[PDB]
RNA sequence: GCCGGGCGCGGUGGCGCGCGCCUGUAGUCCCAGCUACUCGGGAGGCUGAGGCAGGAGGAUCGCUUGAGCCCAGGAGUUCUGGGCUGCAGUGCGCUAUGCCGAUCGGGUGUCCGCACUAAGUUCGGCAUCAAUAUGGUGACCUCCCGGGAGCGGGGGACCACCAGGUUGCCUAAGGAGGGGUGAACCGGCCCAGGUCGGAAACGGAGCAGGUCAAAACUCCCGUGCUGAUCAGUAGUGGGAUCGCGCCUGUGAAUAGCCACUGCACUCCAGCCUGUGCAACAUAGCGAGACCCCGUCUCU
């Protein structure tokens, strides 16, 4: 079951959110079948959304600005 | 197998999503409590993964994905 | 001068008795 | 003429030099010549008592020891007065006995 | 015990004045001499330093006579004087001559204290003019240092020699009043 | 009378004025009577008495003129000023010489002591400070040599005229040479002792005047005859210009006012007085001080002291040492010798309370010892710091064979040794207290 | 017919069911208990799918032990090795400095109030005789003579010292020596002044002052005896190292670096104990399970 552009974008903030403590983040991207899947789970729990070129845009900077400030424990 | 740098992973990783842009798949799992990430990309028979507990790699990965969604919707 | 010289001179005759 | 008697003659304290002429033994404590001549008057001599002449050995100027005694021994023919009475020291003696006599000072 | 008498009179003498004939200060290094041991001396003898002390009160005695023969060439008066120190050293060379007699002391020894006592002996004689009495202890000096001599080697036995040639003047002078 | 007795009796005169309830023509009257009748017993001219008399009345009645004085000094003045008057005005210098040479010439009746008097002329001129030598004219009388030769070796005055070689005329003209080429300073010259005034004093002396200039001539002349002074001053002034007088023995008889009034009435210059015998009792004609002795005042005991010489200048270097404090013994002999040249005085006792005795040694008894009393030797036989001794007399009670020592040494007794000592401390605590 | 699985734990007779974790190509919603056994219902899509076998990668995990390496803590004999190295034996080779006096060798010197000696600096203490011939004096004592005093003339006795000399049963030293004081009442002499006596002349005592071999006292040299402060002193022996000093000696070396060898104390691993081990190279073993495919199964 797919999510709403916004709303998988707040799902996964979500999800790193609760694996800080310990856990883990997957998330994996795919062609859709022009869009692409893309799915975030924490083993668990399982999000999914499709990214069009309408919409693109608007996700990349939000997707890349989640990926950027969730991803901090490293070196 | 697992990768230890981002650099091979990428590309093994890239190439394997484009040699079949419809039954790859990749997933994405973050525990905060535990402070690590973990990217995998499968194509249900072949298995790529990437463990890491550095920050300086979420952007590295978010980017990963920001690319992906884009061969699938050009 | 005329009164010690001549009041010693007077003085001393009184006073030695010889 | 009457011959000298100063009492330094007949003082047993006075020294040779100092004008004794008779011997300690015989001379007196200190004759003055007053005694002197009280003594001699009553023996029959004539004598005058010269008061205030000084001997000329008398270093003191007291009384007691100051006066002189003349007596006359010759008489202007030559005999003598009184035959027990030849020279000076005769009287000199005479009176140097007497004295510690007189009642004055056997007070 | 041993004590060489000769030889430290003619020491003694000879450092202290009578080079020139100072019996001033050498009657003086004697008296000096004289403090110094009985200062480290203060039953007949231990040491021989005693006899040192006698001899020095014979030598004392003598070069006062000394010095006052020299003085009596004009002041007769002195001359009395000189004969009693003369007496006195002779009094001290005798007593000398007494300790040296103690069986503790060499013969040698014995030797010089009757040879000494022999040389004052005819000195006061000499000046008592006494010319036989005088001669005759001139020649006993003579006498016993001859025979000091010949028991030594020429060397040792000049000294006793020169003091032979010494009093050989004064055995001369004697004997031309007794001819 | 007499210096005393004319003296008395003026002085009394003068006295009453003084306690004077209101002064008076009766007063004066009776004082001026009280005057009168003092100078005629001093012989005083009665001529002389009158003219002086009426002067002083006249002073002192008509022109009554006190001008600051009171009425009683104004009249003691008047009652002075005429007795000096009556004495001759004034003081009559002997003139000295300069260069070498006075030539003055002695007369004198035999009785008068010009012989005495040459020789207190003499003294006199060693005083004043020249040198005199006496030429002894008078040939006869060899008693005038005698004493006059004694008086002159006991000064030092050379005195010629010898054994009798030669007459008058020429035993001075001789005298003169052998004493010109000697400083002939002055020469005092005496014609002999002649009996009168009539032909034999002035008949003679002027054979002796033709040989020497004479450049004063003096007349001895004797105040105990009185008012015959006058006969014999007319007689000398005429022949003689250069006469003065010189009057003698004031002592002794009670015409000695009136041989002064008489004198000095003709105007020959008087020119000494004698007051009495020792060489030095021949004074200048002081009539100055004689004629207030007179009068009276008297007083004339301060006057001779304070008019004397060694008495401003001199009454220093002793005065010092006076009020230091260094003894007296070092002041008896100056006093005794300072003063000793004496001028008589009737307070010479008047320091010594005690009425006693004479009371006539007003007098000079003390002074006819021939020395001072026996101080001088005891002095000299102690020794300079027995003297120095903050108290002498200390020295002699410590030490008790000190005043028989000193006394044997000096030669007085111990009883004379002992009237000194205590003598000094009776002028210190005197003084102290 | 299909549209997850596994492992662990849990109520429980029992399982659906519950929880957590990992992962597969894979999910969503709504409602509720059947029921004594043992299993819910409905929606959306579809001939492709479900179960199991097998298999390369091994994406894949577990267990267990093994390699390899040793985790955590800790007494401790030594076979084995190590830490510091202990102990034993043996001495090579090299090098430098060596009668311009080295190890070895003798003697002595240096700061020295312990010996000798020079010149002693410099200060002291205690002492320094009598017999005699004669002359000198001073004092005293006893007389004779003259005389009016001061006093003068003459006979002796004695005491004191001095003098140039003569000598002694005398001395450790005994100079016939030098100077000073000799003063307020105690040396002598000359004594101004004063003083006493005197006609005078002069004399007597005698102060001040001056003077002396000759009253006493004291100091000085000379002299002996008796002691020496302290010897930044010189030359000869002694004393802590011989260092610095000097003279010479038999003799010809000495110093330094180390090497090899055996055994090992004490501690340590091989010891003891328990959660020794993740997976750094890789083990045994078991297995979940996708991907591909085998087999069975279907409205």
């Amino acid at each position: 079951v797919l999510l709403e552009s916004e709303q998988f974008l707040t799902e996964l903030t979500r999800l790193f959110q609760k694996c800080r403590l310990s856990g883990s983040v997957f998330i994996t991207l795919k062609k859709y079948d022009n869009k692409c899947l893309l799915r975030a789970t924490d083993g668990k729990k399982k999000i999914s959304t499709v990214v069009s070129s309408k919409e693109v845009n608007k996700f990349q900077m939000a997707y890349s600005n989640l990926l950027r400030a969730n991803m901090d424990g490293l070196k | 197998a697992q990768y230890q740098t981002w650099e091979e992973f990428s590309r093994a990783a890239e190439k394997l999503y484009l040699a079949d842009p419809m039954k790859a798949r990749v997933v994405l799992k973050y525990r905060h409590s535990d402070g690590s990430l973990c990217i995998k990309v499968t194509d249900d028979l072949v298995c790529l993964v990437y463990r890491t507990d550095q920050a300086q790699d979420v952007k590295k990965i978010e980017k990963f994905h920001s690319q992906l969604m884009r061969l699938m919707v050009a | 001068l005329g009164f010690p010289i001549n009041f010693l001179t007077l003085y001393v005759t009184v006073q030695h008795k010889k | 003429r009457f011959i000298c008697i100063y009492p330094a003659y007949l003082n047993n304290k006075k020294t040779i030099a100092e004008g004794r002429r008779i011997p300690i033994s015989k001379a007196v404590e200190n004759p003055t010549a007053t005694e002197i001549q009280d003594v001699c008057s009553a023996v029959g001599l004539n004598v005058f008592l010269e008061k205030n002449k000084m001997y000329s050995r008398e270093w003191n100027r007291d009384v007691q020891y100051r006066g002189r005694v003349r007596v006359q021994l010759k008489q202007e023919d030559g005999s003598l007065c009184l035959v027990q009475f030849p020279s000076r020291k005769s009287v000199m003696l005479y009176a140097a006995e007497m004295i510690p006599k007189l009642k004055t000072r056997t007070q | 015990l041993s004590l060489e008498i000769l030889q430290i009179i003619k020491e003694s003498q000879q450092q202290h004045g009578l080079r020139h004939g100072d019996f001033q200060r050498y009657r003086g290094y004697c008296s000096r001499r004289q403090r110094r041991l009985r200062k480290t001396l203060n039953d007949l003898l231990t040491d021989n330093r005693y006899l040192l002390l006698v001899l020095m009160d014979a030598e004392r005695a003598w070069s006062y006579a000394m010095q006052l023969k020299q003085e009596a060439n004009t002041e007769p008066r002195k001359r009395f004087h000189l004969l009693s120190r003369l007496r006195k050293a002779v009094k001290h060379a005798e007593e000398l001559e007494r300790l040296c007699e103690s069986n503790r002391v060499d013969a040698k020894t014995k030797l010089e204290a009757q040879a000494y006592t022999a040389y004052l002996s005819g000195m006061l004689r000499f000046e008592h003019q006494e010319w036989k009495a005088a001669i005759e202890a001139f020649n006993k000096c003579k006498t016993i240092y001859e025979k000091l001599a010949s028991a030594f080697t020429e060397e040792q036995a000049v000294l006793y020699n020169q003091r032979v040639e010494e009093i050989s003047p004064n055995i001369r002078y004697c004997a031309y009043n007794i001819g | 009378m007499v210096l005393a007795d004319l003296g008395r009796k003026i002085t009394s005169a003068l006295r009453s004025l003084s306690n004077a309830t209101i002064i008076n023509e009766e007063v004066l009257n009776a004082m001026l009577k009280e005057v009168c009748t003092a100078l005629l017993e001093a012989d005083v001219n009665i001529k002389l008495v009158k003219q002086l008399r009426e002067n002083v009345k006249s002073a002192i009645d008509l022109e009554e003129m006190a001008s600051g004085l009171n009425k009683r000094k104004m009249i003691q003045h008047a009652v002075f000023k005429e007795l000096v008057k009556l004495v001759d005005p004034g003081v009559k210098a002997w003139t000295p010489t300069k260069g070498k040479q006075n030539v003055i010439m002695f007369v004198g009746l035999q009785g008068s002591g010009k012989t005495t008097t040459c020789s207190k002329l003499a003294y006199y001129y060693q005083r004043k400070g020249w040198k005199t030598c006496l030429i002894c004219a008078d040939t006869f009388r060899a008693g005038a040599f005698d004493q006059l030769k004694q008086n002159a070796t006991k000064a030092r005055i050379p005195f010629y005229g010898s054994y009798t070689e030669m007459d008058p005329v020429i035993i001075a003209s001789e005298g003169v040479e052998k004493f010109k080429n000697e400083n002939f300073e002055i020469i005092i010259v005496d014609t002999s002792g002649r009996h009168k005034q009539e032909d034999s004093l002035f008949e003679e002396m002027l054979q002796v005047a033709n040989a020497i200039q004479p450049d004063n001539i003096v007349y001895v002349m004797d105040a105990s005859i009185g008012q015959a002074c006058e006969a014999q001053a007319k007689a000398f002034k005429d022949k003689v210009d250069v006469a003065s007088v010189i009057v003698t023995k004031l002592d002794g008889h009670a015409k000695g006012g009136g041989a002064l009034s008489a004198v000095a009435a003709t105007k020959s210059p008087i020119i000494f007085i004698g007051t009495g015998e020792h060489i030095d009792d021949f004074e200048p004609f002081k009539t100055q001080p004689f004629i207030s002795k007179l009068l009276g005042m008297g007083d004339i005991e301060g006057l001779i002291d304070k008019v004397n010489e060694l008495k401003l200048d001199d009454n220093e270097a002793l005065i010092e040492k006076l009020k230091h404090g260094q003894f007296t013994l070092r002041d008896m002999y100056e006093q005794f010798q300072n003063i000793m040249k004496m001028g008589p005085f009737s307070q010479i006792l008047g320091m010594i309370p005690g009425f006693g005795t004479d009371f006539m040694s007003k007098g000079n008894e003390q002074e006819s010892m021939a020395r001072l009393k026996k101080l001088m030797t005891i002095m000299d036989s102690m020794n300079d710091q027995e003297l120095d001794s903050t108290d002498g007399a200390k020295v002699f009670s410590k030490q008790p064979g000190r005043i028989q020592r000193v006394a044997r040494g000096s030669g007085v007794s111990t009883r004379d040794v002992q009237e000194l000592l205590t003598q000094y401390t009776k002028f210190a605590q005197m003084v102290k207290k």
